[PDB]
Order: structure tokens, then C-alpha cells, then sequence
């Protein structure tokens, strides 16, 4: 019921449809559905803070049109 | 002079890679390599006149084994890249004892970088074989296979061709440019 943006370190901006009650975990699942990135690779940063999976957008008072920042985990083998 | 395209016909912008980067990376991580520990770095840079320039090799806080390496503090990594306006253009890592190829872990990692930047490259160094390669997934077919892959196991194989070396010549051009190494460890 609201739109937020997810900005990458690659010059890409993702638009997501979310609700205040969505957990960060849910937001990551939505990013997976839309963009193909597994949730365990995603870290989401907002206003100098890394957001935690069990918290909701409402917990952080994240308003519509807000921009979250995505940094990927790196794993090599 | 060069127009590079993905397997699906999408134009790829040039990435200029300093010819010194591979050797410098091996020098910087050599103590890890000698202990039979993998190490990774991020290829960071800038977009200028529709081309990417790698300007910074960033060694993030990480943990490793003889078979894996991985970042541990991506929030600090973000903060560094954000402050200095550096794009993520790719990554590099060592195979201290293995041949040069993209492993299962490499493919699942790189897929996400390449989805976020069609030009993203993975550089793999195999110092015990004196070999190296610069890889990317087939786009769109390899990316689709990895996105849908639900095969369990850290080291599972894949069916079909999923990845390829970058072409010579192609969208990655090795040149005599400056390089800064940033060690955040
Ligand atoms: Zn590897
Ligand atoms: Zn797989």
C-alpha cells in the first residue's frame, strides 16, 4: 500500500510495493521476487543503520518514498 | 572501436581494468594465500563518458577457509563506498590451491552482482597454477539458471553452460591506469 526505493552501489534504483507492517525479511523476499537476489545475500541500510530482519518498516518509522540502500554480501569459493 | 553485447543482445559498456590490478591483489593477499586461505576484494570505480573505470581495489573485512572467503561487515563497506562515490563493478578472489574456474559459490554470488550491473565481472586468481580468468554469467540464460537454482549444497554442480570468460577483445579492456588499494581489514 506504499512504494519505497532500494538503491544499489551500481547506479541502479529498485522500486518496491510494501506495507508498514512488512518485516525487513519480507522486504528482502520482495526483492528476491522482483530482482532475483536471494535474501541471505542482502543487507539493507537506512540512515546510517543496517536494518534487522525481525523488525518492520513501521518499527523504523520508514515512510513512503523512502530510499533504502542495498549492499550485497560477497561469498567466494 | 568495440561494441560488446550480451548473449541476449544487450549492449555492454566498457570496463577499463588497470593491468597492474591482478598482480597487486596477489601481492596484497600473499600472506593469506601462503596459509592456504582464500581472500576477496571488490572492484570499485566510476562511470565516465559511458565507460567504467576501475580505480580502487577494496579488501573488505572478511573471513576465510581453504575453500571459501566472505565479507563480514557490509555496512562498513557500504559506508566507505558511499562516502567516496565508488560503484561496485565486480570482485576478485583467490583459489590458493584450485584450478581457475567459477565455483558454485562464485556463480551464486556473481549472479546478483551481474543482475545489478550487466557489466559486472568476476576475476579468479589461481596462483598455484599461475593461471587467472575474468568471468561473467551468460545473460540472460545463465543468470536465469542461477536465479532459479534451488540445488542444495555449498559446492553443487550445475547443468549446461552457465558462465563464460570475457572475450578478447570485448567489454573489459586492460590498460595502464593508476590503482589505489584500500585495505579495510
Ligand atoms: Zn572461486
Ligand atoms: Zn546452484
Amino acid at each position: 500500500s506504499m512504494q519505497i526505493f532500494v538503491k544499489t552501489l551500481t547506479g541502479k534504483t529498485i522500486t518496491l510495493e510494501v506495507e508498514p507492517s512488512d518485516t525487513i525479511e519480507n522486504v528482502k523476499a520482495k526483492i528476491q521476487d522482483k530482482e532475483g537476489i536471494p535474501p541471505d545475500q542482502q543487507r539493507l541500510i537506512f540512515a546510517g543503520k543496517q536494518l534487522e530482519d525481525g523488525r518492520t518498516l513501521s518499527d523504523y518509522n520508514i515512510q513512503k518514498e523512502s530510499t533504502l540502500h542495498l549492499v550485497l554480501r560477497l561469498r567466494g569459493g | 572501436k568495440i561494441h560488446a553485447y550480451t548473449e541476449g543482445g544487450k549492449p555492454l559498456r566498457t570496463i577499463y581494468l588497470p593491468k597492474l590490478l591482478k598482480k597487486v591483489f596477489l601481492d596484497v593477499v600473499k600472506p593469506n594465500t601462503k596459509k592456504n586461505l582464500e581472500t576477496c576484494g571488490i572492484l570499485c570505480g566510476k562511470l565516465r563518458q559511458n565507460a567504467f573505470f576501475i580505480t580502487h581495489l577494496v579488501i573488505p573485512l572478511q573471513e576465510a577457509t581453504s575453500d571459501t572467503c566472505g565479507t563480514t561487515d557490509e555496512a562498513s563497506l557500504f559506508e566507505f563506498q558511499d562516502k567516496h562515490n565508488l560503484l561496485t563493478l565486480g570482485w576478485i578472489h583467490t583459489h590458493p590451491t584450485q584450478t581457475c574456474f567459477m565455483s558454485s559459490v562464485d556463480l551464486h554470488t556473481h549472479c546478483s552482482y551481474q543482475l545489478m550491473l550487466p557489466e559486472a565481472i568476476a576475476i579468479v586468481m589461481a596462483p598455484s597454477k599461475n593461471t587467472s580468468g575474468i568471468f561473467r554469467l551468460l545473460d540472460p540464460e545463465g543468470l536465469q539458471t542461477i536465479v532459479k537454482c534451488r540445488k542444495p549444497g555449498l559446492f553443487h554442480p550445475h547443468e549446461g553452460k552457465v558462465y563464460t570468460m570475457v572475450a578478447q577483445p570485448g567489454h573489459v579492456r586492460e590498460i595502464n591506469s593508476k590503482l589505489q588499494v584500500v585495505d579495510l581489514r
